[PDB]
This record gives structure tokens, C-alpha cells and sequence, in this order.
């Protein structure tokens, strides 16, 4: 057996330090039935082993060979298609998966941030919003930040269809409702394709 | 700007009125053109900046619309007009099409008739084998076939071709070729092609078993 | 053969006038051996029937067999269980699906209005955002209204698990910037389980 | 404007002085130049205006002539000479060459050793059949294979390919490849290849059953 291609995280193609990859679990492999192969193909060529690497199992009484392949932040980008061929004793025949980033031109994000409501200023915490719309696709990394430092505490939503084919999504930092008295700044950042030097960041603050 | 055209596929009957819409992602004015093309030719401008025919172009189509929206009407479809329309924004330096429009001939909905061959003899002693599948008279256009041996569903390896509609039916017919090498093809026994369409209320398999 | 059970709609339980009901679907079920028995269960008991109600249909090349069981309301609000028994001659052993509302303890919802940030009022429509946070279970329901009707372009975005283990959303109307200003409020309604008569309401306006 | 050059293989060993002519069909006053290249590689200039030598080029390199009658002198030939050697006029707008000269390393005359191998069976299950003959430690260079089926002579289904000379021994070696569909192949009985060459005072034919 059972096959499942999986993309790579978007942050991962956004920025050349990390490294993007395209990931093909196989599921439900028998004892008796081991012997797992691969074959990756990027837009046709390379039917023998590409730049692969896979290994580890052991489950509920079944297998996973799990195969990972380096992907080029460019070629995943610009839409090139990526095959996992998949090849088992116990499978009747070769099974396959496709999968290329979504299609369509490309669509800059709006990113918004909201001050904790009025009614909600009677609680120990806050809610610090960041709306973020009109992006296309919807791969997208969100994050938050404190004069520098990281914030752990905040949720974001994922990726929902809005009415114009583009996709919209929130962010949600929960901080003290003291930090948000002193004055504190924090930051919204996103983290996409169409945006310049795929990253933009917006504050707020008291 | 992206151009969206609706509907993709519009299905009428000669000497119809119809409308193609044309919708810009933002405001273009009236920079709009629509282009017919027929399959293997070259695109035909009909209609620019909107609403201007172009000198020769039948006067049944018209184009209208400002801004965000446009429509293409052709009024009394002629047997010569069934064919594909491209709607174009076009500015200084580049251009951006909607993804087309086909009209074809109204009908009702027709499942395929499938068959199966297997390759000649005489092919198999030059040592290939063409296996063809045949997806015949149906409507609408979208059909899927897989190809499976001795089970093994196939990627990759398989060519399809599709009929213009038929001049007394209306319907179309598909064509798929699994090509193997002889050595290949005398590996294994069981040769099968699925084929779905929204006229199968489940998927259709034609076999036969090697020699 | 696959068996699917559903649950009701969040708000089919929350309003005694609407009427809530746990669909079992079945497809694929051969040509051959179209036979299929439901058997229904409400915490273990009922083997013998209940309101239930079947009906048959055809497919690709298969068979889809629906059964229907209406629920109480507050059965359902009440934890029960609700289990579906598919018996089919071509089956090794039957198939038992079962479902309820998520187990844990009822948290009311924070439903909180917030209007559009000062940088989008540039544009010729704003955002006005709901927030409802800190509610338990996930099911819940979100609508917007500015006068004695509804607001047809807003999204509500899926329930998300907070740290709190408690569920947020946020729904997003979008409205024309012309409105908003023309002193409009709008107001968005939460249904659910832990709010007073299964609904509040927070409005929001231009002041 | 026709060039000629002569020779067009010049055989001398390492150290050698050797001159090289290029004949003008016509007075060229002193519009020629001369080129290198190695197999594989782009030409290199040497020399230019019948006796420039350009930067770099080595002084063993000189060029004389005007008119219609040019040489190439290599004083001391290394073994990174050994090459082809190309003369050209050249003009404002059009230029024209010589057919070259191939400068290799002189030996005594090798007849070639020539073995046939047939096509392998794992190849043979796959629906091709491919021949292979080898003339191996020859010299000089030109050796002609004529590719016989059940005595018939074989055109246009064969290639060739030769090896550089060898490092140690200045002989070359080369293989031809006769290539037959399975089906083609086993039409037919024997298969032979058939050599000439300047060390074999008789054509040499070297053989195989089918099967």
C-alpha cells in the first residue's frame, strides 16, 4: 502492499538552508513478503537509483519501507512531476504515485495582524491574530517572534478554499495579557512563494 | 491576471444561441480578445478590444464586456463553429489566455462499448507486441483506461488517441495502445484494459489470456 | 464491501425542532450477493431493530445500501453509542461501525468580534473576524447575519486543538468596504453544546 | 578557390622533422592558415598569413609559402603532434579548406588477428540479434570489412568504429557491429566477415553457423 507519496514541507522549498523532499511510505508489508524496492523518476528520466535513501520498519505485525528523495527547492517549484515506483513479491503488479506542487499562477499572500479583542481583555491570556489571504497554492509556513526571540505558544489553522479559488488560513499566539500591557511587539511571519524573497513580516503591538 | 473561461466543455444544438464567459482576475479594460481554433490548425482572431469583429468574421459572433467580465455569443451555431474558443488578455509585452472553451454537439449520454485486441503473430515474430484497447461511441469525451498484466496495474506504457465527434452520432471513440516487447509480453498471461465513464455504473474490464 | 458511519450535524442536536440521525453507508457490495442485514445498536442494545430504515440502489459496478437511524437528541448530547451491524453473504464475518460525540467534558465557547486591521480599510472589502475559542467537542456551528438576514460570503476555517485541549476557529466575513462603513453591524451566531440554549451571539460595528 | 593538400596520411616516428604542402588552385598571395585537431576535440589555430605563428604556439611549428604552394613545417615531432593537420584560405567573407592530413606514428605493416562473435543468447530471447566483428592490432588504418550473409553482400546495416593508436604498439584496432531483428536473423545460415587489408596479401573471412 500500500503506497502513499507525501510532499515536502513548504518552509522546506522556500529557503535553500533546509532541504526539501518527497517522501514515499509504503504501508502493510509481510514478514514473508519483504524485499522492498524503489524507483524514483523526475519528469521521466532517472529509472535507475536517483540521489534515494531509505530504510526502517517494524509496526503493528506489518512493515513500512519508507524511501525519501533530496528535492531541488527550483524543480519542486517550477512544478516538476515526481514518481515513486514502488515493486513487491506480494503485490500483483508495479504500483505507482505521481505528484507535482498544485498547479495555477502563483498568488502573493495578504497578512493582516488583530489586537486581542476588548471582551477578551478579562482573561490571564490574550489571543494574538494574524489573518492571511489570498495565496495560492496553499503551501505556507507561519510564524511568530518577540524582539528576535521565538514564540511557542500559538496555533495556526490550516489552509481553507476561499471564495476566489485562493486560500486563507490564521495564526493564533496566545501570550499574557501582562506582555501585551507592557507594550511588547510581536511579529507575524509568513513564509511563501509569490512573496518577495518568499518572506514578509508584520507586527503588533499595544 | 488570470482568465478563467466558463464553461469548459458547452454542449448545444445547431442553430443555437450560446455564450462563452470570460472572466479577468482583475480589471483589464476592454484588452480582450477571443481567437476560435480547430484541432491541428492555427488559432483565428474573431474579436478584439472586446466587441470589434475583425474585418471577416461572420456576423453570429459577437463579443461584449468591460473590466472583469466578458461574453462571446455566437448566435445560430453553424456546423463549422463547433470547435474550441481561447479568450486573450493582451497588454504591452505579454499575454494570458483562459484555458479554452470547446462546443461541441449536444447529445445524449453513451457509455463505451470496449474491446480488446491482442497483438498479430506476425508482429509478435518481428518481436514487438501492440495490445489495443477500444473505447467505442461514447459521450461525453471524458473516459479513463488503465492497462493491467496478470493483475499488475501498468504505468507508463501506454499511448491513447480520440476521434473528433462522429458526423452521424455525435459521439466520440478512444483508442489505447499497450506496447511491449515481444520477450516482454511472452512474460505473462493475463492482459486486461478498465475502462470508467459517467454513462458505467461501475468500471468495465476486457481481457484475454495470452496465446 | 466498506461500511461508513455518520454522525449528525452539529446543529440537528442542538435544536429540538431539527431532526438528527447516524447514516451507515455501505458500498461495494457485489452484484452477486446483494443481501445486506443492518443490525442497530444504542450502547450495546437493540439487536432487534429500532426506528432504522434501508433502501437499495446501483453503481459503477457495485451496490450502495443506506440505513438510517434517527437519534434523540439528548441521547446523543448524553455520550451514547451508536453502533451499526453489516451482515452481507459474501463477508467472512460482519462489519461493526460505531460512533458518538467525542468523549470529555463539555467547555463553553469564547466567542469574541474583531474588526478589520487599519491596513486593509484600503481595500474595497474588509475582513471581519469571530473568534470562538476554548470549546469542547469540536462540534460546533458559525453563521453570520447584519440584518434580519444572512450574510452569504464568510468562511469558517475547520476546528483546530488548541494547548488547552479545548477547540478554537475563526470564521472571516467578507464584506464591502462601503458597508462597514456606513455604520453597519453584523453579528456572528454560535451553536453548541456548552452555550445557554445552544447558541450566543457577539455583534460588531463601525463605531 | 580549391585547396590541396598533401599527403593525406604522413606516417613518421617521434623526433622527426616532416613538412606538410597545401597547393592552391589559384594565387591566394598569403591568405592561408594552418590548424590542429585531435579526434573529438575543436581545431586549434597554429599559424596564419602563410607564417605567423600564433601566441603560444610552439616554435617547432613553422609555416612558409605564397601564391599557390604553402608547407607546414613540424621540426621534431612529439608525441602530442600526432593529429590532423588542416589548411584553409580564408577571405574577408568565405573561407575554404584542404582535406587534411592525419600525422601518426610510423610502424612496421600488422595485419589484423580477426575474430566474429556471434550475438549472445540473453540479447537473442529479447528480439535482436547483433554481430560483432573485430580486427585487432592492425596497421596502417584503412581496413575495409564487407559483412556477408549466406554470401550475400551486406550494405546499410552495419557500423564501424576505431580505435586511436595504441600507446605501446602504434597499432590500431577496429570493430563492426551488423545488427538483424531476431526474426531477420533466423532466416538465415551462415554469417561471415569478410577483411582486407594492406598486410593481407588475400581477403580474410572469418565465420559462423546459426546455432
Amino acid at each position: 502492499p500500500s503506497v502513499f507519496l507525501f510532499p515536502p514541507k513548504p518552509k522546506d522549498t522556500l529557503m535553500i538552508s533546509r532541504t526539501p523532499e518527497v517522501t514515499c511510505v509504503v504501508v502493510d508489508v509481510s514478514h514473508e513478503d519483504p524485499q522492498v524496492k524503489f524507483n524514483w523518476y523526475v519528469d521521466g528520466v532517472q529509472v535507475h537509483n536517483a540521489k534515494t535513501k531509505p530504510r526502517e520498519q517494524q509496526y503493528n505485525s506489518t512493515y513500512r519501507v519508507v524511501s525519501v528523495l533530496t528535492v531541488l527547492h527550483q524543480n519542486w517549484l517550477d512544478g516538476k512531476e515526481y514518481k515513486c515506483k514502488v515493486s513487491n513479491k506480494a503485490l500483483p503488479a508495479p504500483i505507482e504515485k505521481t505528484i507535482s506542487k498544485a498547479k495555477g499562477q502563483p498568488r502573493e499572500p495578504q497578512v493582516y495582524t488583530l489586537p486581542p479583542s476588548r471582551e477578551e481583555m478579562t482573561k490571564n491570556q490574550v489571543s494574538l491574530t494574524c489573518l492571511v489571504k489570498g495565496f495560492y497554492p496553499s503551501d505556507i509556513a507561519v510564524e511568530w517572534e518577540s524582539n528576535g526571540q521565538p514564540e511557542n505558544n500559538y496555533k495556526t489553522t490550516p489552509p481553507v478554499l476561499d471564495s476566489d479559488g485562493s486560500f486563507f488560513l490564521y495564526s493564533k499566539l496566545t501570550v499574557d495579557k501582562s506582555r501585551w500591557q507592557q507594550g511588547n511587539v510581536f511579529s507575524c511571519s509568513v513564509m511563501h512563494e509569490a512573496l518577495h524573497n518568499h518572506y514578509t513580516q508584520k507586527s503588533l503591538s499595544l | 491576471v488570470v482568465m478563467t473561461q466558463s464553461p469548459s466543455t458547452l454542449s448545444a444544438s445547431v442553430g443555437d444561441t450560446i455564450t462563452i464567459t470570460c472572466r479577468a482576475s482583475q480589471s483589464i479594460e476592454t484588452w480582450l480578445a477571443w481567437y476560435q481554433q480547430k484541432p491541428g490548425k492555427a488559432p483565428k482572431l474573431l474579436i478584439y478590444k472586446a466587441s470589434t469583429l475583425k474585418t471577416g468574421v461572420p456576423s453570429r459572433f459577437s463579443g461584449s464586456g468591460s473590466g472583469t467580465e466578458f461574453t462571446l455569443t455566437i448566435s445560430g451555431l453553424q456546423f463549422d463553429d463547433f470547435a474550441t474558443y481561447h479568450c486573450q488578455h493582451y497588454a504591452g509585452y505579454s499575454a494570458t489566455f483562459g484555458q479554452g472553451t470547446r462546443v461541441e454537439i449536444k447529445r445524449t449520454v453513451a457509455a463505451p462499448s470496449v474491446f480488446i485486441f491482442p497483438p498479430s503473430d506476425e508482429q509478435l515474430k518481428s518481436g514487438t507486441a501492440s495490445v489495443v484497447c477500444l473505447l467505442n461511441n461514447f459521450y461525453p469525451r471524458e473516459a479513463k483506461v488503465q492497462w493491467k498484466v496478470d493483475n499488475a496495474l501498468q504505468s507508463g506504457n501506454s499511448q491513447e488517441s480520440v476521434t473528433e465527434q462522429d458526423s452521424k452520432d455525435s459521439t466520440y471513440s478512444l483508442s489505447s495502445t499497450l506496447t511491449l516487447s515481444k520477450a516482454d509480453y511472452e512474460k505473462h498471461k493475463v492482459y486486461a484494459c478498465e475502462v470508467t465513464h459517467q454513462g458505467l455504473s461501475s468500471p468495465v474490464t476486457k481481457s484475454f489470456n495470452r496465446g
